[PDB]
């Protein structure tokens, strides 16, 4: 929560390092894409749009 | 695909969505458009109301201190607790 | 509250604007949503704000009646209420009750009323009475009733006097009074002693609604609700930063390459220059032995000790 | 007064500045690559404090100044605090003599920055925001009178002035409280003396007004002194009694509205 | 640390209101 | 909201009327006695 200089270089080297390791494929972070798509979040969000829309096109 | 779809839905659901609250607005503006019109009658109203009761409470101040002048026992006195709920001359002792 | 309330989490963040619109296809509906929202939001804390127009009066918007009966049996004041009075309506004084037309309400109504009187009939001193015509400006000048009134045979009371005075002027309700002293002679009265009260205001009973249990939840609600979409934006702005990176490096491989290494060397720098302050160094003789190819501490000795610190 | 009196400087604030309005409307000509953001960020600070002073010395702004205009995107533009305040800080001083007939920067304000400004007016935890908003009006309102009807011809900017302006005269005085009265009980007091019931409580009165209230009561006066038949002095009559109210709750708004129970 | 109120600022908007003043008792 | 002022303008407008028409009998029985001067409504010019 406190932010000093030795944890502002920390952070902007550890992603440096993070973007050029994924540059040489030398890192798998399927674990993190797939907990940011999340797709079973992806399937949920969609059939609540599918709800909400149906609702809107009975309201009428 | 799946996005395709995604995408297609989100524009059609946030297109309706638009076009109800606009709607909504539209009514909630003439709504006020209304209740102005009524707050500016009431006020007018009021106020004549507030200016004839104090003028009033005025001169029956002055018509019963006439009448104590002329000796009649009768008194000017409000029906109620207000001027505007009536007033009627009663007479005491 | 006169003041933001800084805080330790995020309230807001930006949405980037350097994605290419023909892959993103989704931002200008967001971004007519977000503009929607904030049209509720003005819509909403405009109209709650207090407008009512509410002029002094009474009898705002029955049978029910009560029958006292007293009555000495044989083989000294009295007094009752009736719980239902507050200060929302009192009992103006008879001196009041000439000014003003009426002789029960609330204080305030007798405030406006005050008020309204020393407007009708020009008494504030204004530069205008003042230069047609010593007392001060915004003064209030007295006539007979108002004296009366206030009890005071000064001219020009300032406005203060004249309210705090309006304080004096108001009694609450009087409760009922009966004097029925005594009765011994007779077996038995039940005399009239009939007392017809109106006890409306008591059986429909106007309550107010619960509160104070579904604002706090409502406004834990809104807050957690918000913080949500900030730490989604959040994300948002991490992915964004990233393609714009790998963007750039498909644009200009070199010169994002030095940069890379010129930073990675420049930050690893800079993360090793505390490793020998840990009381290990501190307490042994190794960081002030000579022998260091690197001398950046005892160097400073001469210095230090000409300025006398050490 | 030396830094006025160089081309260069003025012309390297105007350049940051249109790099900033770029940055702002999302032009796809020059892009901040976020890795240098930081950099940027210090940088336009700067820039805007030095304009705010210089903010000064070109204070009669033409029609199509780049000043006024990249004020103006920035301001729809930025969420930080530090540089609304500034923004609007240099704006109102880039309108001191300026005429309402004769054009001027005022036409480069459309309706949706108008409305920004009095939605900033209509937030209640931030006094300083309201006192910049307040004093941005009453310098636009101030030379004549098609300014007040620029001003009131947007239903938005009506309705909020309208809905605000009698509420900020009673901004943070402590008016007197009639609710301990509505929730003060009357009973007989427990207990030879004759049966009292109870003292009603007392109610004070405020003595002296905070800042927006006086800065309101200034922008009310200012803006009764037009021309009757015309726009803003209907608004005052359509303001009046909320205003009387006020009036009957505080006396030294009394005598500090004097001006306005003048004109009405 | 900013200078809220500058001194020619300050004289400039008193000149502008005595003056729109001075226009309005014509 | 709206639906009191409504209600509040129809009753002082029947109160008004009602006060009115006291207000000339009164005056009549003043008459009827002894006056010098009548009572009048502002609203009445």
């Amino acid at each position: 929560n406190n932010v000093t200089l030795k944890n502002l270089t920390a952070f902007q080297l550890l992603s440096q390092r993070e973007n050029i390791c994924e540059l040489l494929n030398l890192v798998e972070s399927t674990e993190r894409h797939n907990s940011i798509i999340n797709p079973e979040r992806q399937r949920m969000s969609l059939e609540e749009m599918k709800k909400m829309l149906d609702a809107l096109k009975n309201e009428r | 695909k799946y996005i395709e779809e995604s995408q297609a839905i989100i524009q059609e659901l946030v297109k309706l969505t638009m076009e109800k609250l606009e709607s909504k607005f539209t009514k909630l503006c003439d709504l006020e458009t209304q209740l102005e019109m009524e707050k500016l009658k009431y006020v007018k109203e009021s106020e004549k109301m507030l200016n004839d009761r104090l003028s009033l409470s005025k001169q029956i101040l002055d018509l019963n201190k006439s009448l104590e002048e002329l000796n009649v026992s009768k008194k000017l006195v409000l029906i109620s607790e207000q001027v505007d709920s009536g007033i009627q001359l009663v007479e005491k002792d | 509250q006169t003041n933001p309330v800084p805080v330790t989490y995020p309230t807001d963040a930006y949405i980037p604007t350097y994605l290419p619109d023909d892959k993103v296809s989704n931002l200008a509906d967001l971004k007519k949503l977000i503009e929607m929202d904030s049209r509720l939001d003005l819509y909403l804390t405009r109209r709650r704000l207090d407008t009512s127009i509410n002029l002094p009066t009474n009898t705002k918007t029955n049978k029910e009646m009560l029958r006292i009966y007293v009555y000495n049996t044989t083989e000294c004041s009295i007094t009752i209420q009736l719980r239902g009075v507050d200060g929302g309506k009192v009992q103006y004084s008879p001196n009041l009750a000439t000014l003003i037309g009426m002789q029960t309400g609330s204080v305030n109504d007798a405030v406006y009323s005050i008020y309204k009187y020393i407007l009708i009939n020009n008494l504030f001193v204004t530069e205008q009475t003042e230069a047609q015509d010593k007392p001060e400006l915004g003064e209030v000048k007295l006539d007979s009733l108002l004296q009366k009134v206030l009890d005071t045979n000064a001219a020009h009371l300032p406005l203060m006097n004249v309210v705090q005075t309006v304080n004096k002027l108001v009694s609450p309700l009087p409760p009922i009074i009966l004097d029925y002293t005594i009765d011994l002679s007779k077996d038995t009265t039940y005399g009239a002693t009939t007392l017809d009260v109106d006890v409306s205001h008591i059986l429909h009973q106007p309550q107010p609604q619960p509160n104070l249990q579904k604002e706090e939840e409502t406004d834990a609600e809104d807050t957690a609700k918000l913080r949500e979409i900030t730490k989604l934006a959040l994300q948002l702005n991490s992915s964004a930063q990233k393609y714009q990176f790998f963007h750039e490096l498909s644009l200009h491989p070199r010169e994002t390459l030095t940069h890379y290494l010129w930073s990675s060397k420049q930050n690893e720098l800079v993360l090793q220059g505390d490793q020998y302050f840990n009381e290990d160094a501190a307490r042994t003789s190794d960081i002030y032995s000579n022998n260091n190819n690197d001398r950046s501490l005892m160097g400073n000795i001469s210095l230090l000790y000409s300025q006398g610190r050490l | 007064q030396i830094l006025v009196k160089d081309r260069e400087i003025k012309s390297f604030i105007l350049f940051i500045l249109k790099k900033f309005q770029c940055v702002a409307t999302g032009d796809n000509k020059w892009q901040l690559y976020e890795g240098n953001a930081t950099f940027f960020n210090e940088l336009t600070h700067y820039t805007l404090d030095l304009m705010e002073a210089i903010s000064s010395y070109i204070a009669p702004a033409m029609k199509d100044d780049h000043y006024f205009q990249t004020l103006v995107s920035i301001l729809n533009y930025t969420k930080d605090r530090y540089m609304v305040i500034s923004i609007l800080r240099s704006l109102s001083r880039l309108l001191v003599r300026s005429k309402a007939n004769e054009e001027s920067a005022a036409d480069n304000l459309d309706h949706k920055t108008l409305s920004l400004i009095v939605s900033f007016l209509l937030l209640e935890c931030d006094s300083e925001l309201i006192i910049a908003s307040l004093d941005f009006l009453y310098q636009y309102i101030l030379p004549g009178s098609q300014r007040i009807t620029e001003l009131f011809k947007s239903k938005e900017c009506s309705l909020i002035l309208e809905a605000t302006l009698p509420n900020l005269l009673s901004y943070n005085i402590a008016t007197p409280d009639y609710h301990l009265l509505q929730k003060h009980k009357i009973r007989l007091i427990k207990r030879i003396t004759p049966a009292r019931q109870n003292s009603i409580p007392e109610v004070k009165f405020p003595q002296e007004l905070s800042d927006v209230s006086k800065v309101a009561c200034t922008f009310l006066c200012l803006l009764s002194n037009d021309t009757d038949d015309g726009a803003g002095s209907a608004f005052c009559q359509r303001i009046r009694p909320l205003v009387l109210h006020k009036l009957a709750d505080i006396p030294p708004l009394t005598l500090a509205l004097s001006e306005y129970m003048e004109n009405t | 640390s900013k200078v809220i109120v500058p001194q020619t600022v300050r004289l400039a908007e008193e000149l502008e209101r005595q003056q729109l003043l001075e226009k309005r008792k014509k």
